[PDB]
């Protein structure tokens, strides 16, 4: 059928053939997880006014230390109207604007109250005990951000901190790369919907639910194409619907080999590989299709539920991340210690696992759970790692508990 | 890089 | 005013006073990130029929090795009707069910084809054991078996497991509804142009974005004037609409104490940033609402949010260990220690040729801010200063709190 | 378990 594709060559071809989607303008509030398709410039200064850093008094530095009359108080949110003349000071709180006269702030810890108003219970006169430097304890106009300054670069992968920054500079509408819409379907004559009761010779479709859930976890919009009969007609119709509705199409199952036939002869698509030297995921197939200057990508994942979710994180997720504009869509790889003994396969092997960090230990531990369909570890934690086990060699044939292996992060820790 | 495990003795 | 609270005591007191929310029934598709409030039992066997593990032929073991006539092929999705008699065999694929006659499967690699269509006959070269290369009824899941325990934090794999066993409606802990507000006469909405003496409100946007990242529903109470009247009204709305109220930026504490008759647990915490952090609880109609008063400084706001609010929210949604994940990492830069425990947003990056990840500070804003295209995913945990150690050098190992997807 | 940095020799 298809030539044997190495694990690295398969991955590289996925990222290389996966297109980067177009751009759109979105509101800053919806910017979570988006990639900037523009530079963001501030149109204001921050702060727009000179502001006090400490609670105390705004002083004319040239006055130096001595006794001064307090002409009023600068309150945050109101631009002061009074001008401080020599021998006078103005009471300031943190964040309050500095009046026209002063050029420095002396903190209240460095002052002593001398006289209070005859009544009204207001401070009247204070003794400044320290010689302020000009500009001391003041955040000058544009100290944090100047107008015309670039605050965010094109390509920035935005999180909550960036979104607040957009709110700061007043950029509420921003151009970003579109998110991929992903269509997911399952093929097989034995598959029934989860909502259905079982019938003889049938089982429930779990691949679809898991795959959609995995893609949703990354914040991408999905399309449920439901269950397709293992025949060219319903299969082709399903693909045609996926193409007109989505940017990515993912299917699982269907080993003849009706799917590979449809993509090649009917859609005139390019199947880049149909087999990959890995465990699990051997019959993983990846194809691209170009329609009207737009490239659609198609994933044919194995029917086995474990193989599906493993290959999804290995191939689909990095592709989806490139598509949304992420400059390094490559997954995060961390070093960890095996919790259990493991036998090595001639193929590179992958297992779902849970990463746990112990305070008295520098490295995290990885506990296998990818031993499904026989013994399944009932943990209260969801698997957040993908164990990356090496292929067997003439010398090393087995890995022992405690030994350091590579683990691929596949979720919030 | 490569998504294949790298062993250390 | 308020006593100075140690960093540890503040954290423990938040978690101890934060309640765990009630339960609700949801569809399995919307179960992402939820915690089960029930055990989930399977009502079927998986597989419900004996299924082949390998491609080959289903044979009667008692027949042993020899030449057999192929009476048909078992196709996936169709329960076979033919019975394998002595001297007969049936072609099978992996997902296919085992016929009534056979009790074992021999793979095609261990057989040789004898006759072909104008497959008709095969020679079995190996002595099969009974049940060989067949996954029998209930091999993976047995009926009545608990497949998911109460307290399980569900991810995509668990969602599929529910879909497998046919449990489409499941009882889980409610998610907390979080109301967020900002106070201050200098605050304008981000959508607004600046006016003299005013700045734009970023705290509200950041906090809401942070809570949304964890999948919790939020309520924007907007900017509230710094006066008891407007302040009380906003809080009453927050209480009536949400389970958690977060505010940022003396009037506030008075309203909580005198007007709402709430219990303020602490008002100052020995930390940097986050000194004026205030935490309070309010019991109304047997229901406990919690209130977070975070500092006005934008960095102070987002740091204290991840330290106190996020673990609280996780306990509330039923997570058994709401405590954050802390990983060991190396400083990318030299740093001076403060008498207070210190926290900085940073970026964690793992190097293939290095065992531990590196932490690069970004919490040096308002002077030099690192414009990276990666968002901060870590909270650097710097120790309080000691007689010996006053500074930490590049490469040395510190604690980092993971505060996002890597 | 404490949310305070731990020193290393």
């Amino acid at each position: 059928p298809f030539p044997l594709t190495s694990m690295d060559k398969a991955f590289i071809t996925v990222l290389e053939m996966t297109p980067v989607l177009g751009t759109e303008i979105i509101n800053y509030r919806d910017g979570m997880g988006r990639v900037l398709a523009q530079d963001v410039y501030a149109k204001d200064n921050l702060p727009p006014f000179p502001a006090s850093v400490k609670d105390g008094y705004a002083v004319r530095a040239a006055d130096g230390p001595g006794d001064r009359f307090i002409i009023g108080e600068s309150q945050a949110g109101e631009q002061p109207t009074q001008t401080v003349m020599p021998g006078q000071v103005m009471r300031v709180t943190t964040g309050a604007p500095i009046p026209c006269g002063a050029d420095a702030v002396v903190q209240v810890e460095d002052t002593e109250l001398i006289r209070e108003s005859d009544d009204g219970t207001e401070e009247l006169e204070v003794r400044i005990l320290v010689q302020a430097r000009p500009g001391q304890d003041i955040r000058p106009i544009g100290h944090d951000i100047k107008r015309g300054e670039c605050v965010l670069a094109k390509g920035t992968h935005m999180g909550p901190s960036e979104i607040g920054l957009l709110a700061t500079v007043g950029v509420t509408e921003v151009e970003v790369n579109k998110f991929p819409v992903v269509a997911v379907m399952s093929t097989g004559n034995e598959l029934l919907n989860p909502e259905d009761d079982l019938l003889p010779g049938k089982i429930r479709d779990s691949n679809r639910s898991t795959l959609l859930a995995t893609i949703q976890e990354h914040g991408y919009p999905t399309i449920n194409l439901g269950i397709v009969g293992d025949n060219p007609d319903d299969l082709l119709n399903a693909l045609n619907e996926g193409i007109s509705r989505a940017d990515v199409i993912i299917t699982s199952g269907g080993v003849k080999d009706y799917l590979k036939q449809v993509l090649d002869i009917d859609l005139h698509a390019q199947i880049h590989f149909g087999r990959v030297f890995m465990k699990p995921g051997l019959p993983t197939t990846f194809a691209t299709l170009d329609i009207d200057g737009v490239r659609k990508i198609i994933f044919a994942l194995p029917g086995n539920p474990v193989s599906a979710v493993v290959t999804c994180n290995l191939f689909v997720v990095p592709a989806l991340r490139k598509m949304q504009g992420i400059l390094d869509p490559r997954p995060t790889i961390i070093k960890a210690r095996l919790s259990c003994d493991v036998k090595l396969d001639p193929r590179p092997e992958y297992h779902r696992c849970i990463l746990t960090w112990h305070h008295q230990e520098p490295l995290p531990w990885a506990q296998s759970t990818g031993n499904q369909m026989s013994s399944r570890l009932m943990s209260m934690r969801s698997a957040n790692g993908l164990l990356m086990l090496p292929p067997k060699t003439e010398q090393y044939v087995e890995l022992h508990k405690g030994e350091v292996v590579d683990v691929m992060v596949i979720g919030r820790l | 890089f490569s998504i294949v495990g790298t062993l250390y003795p």
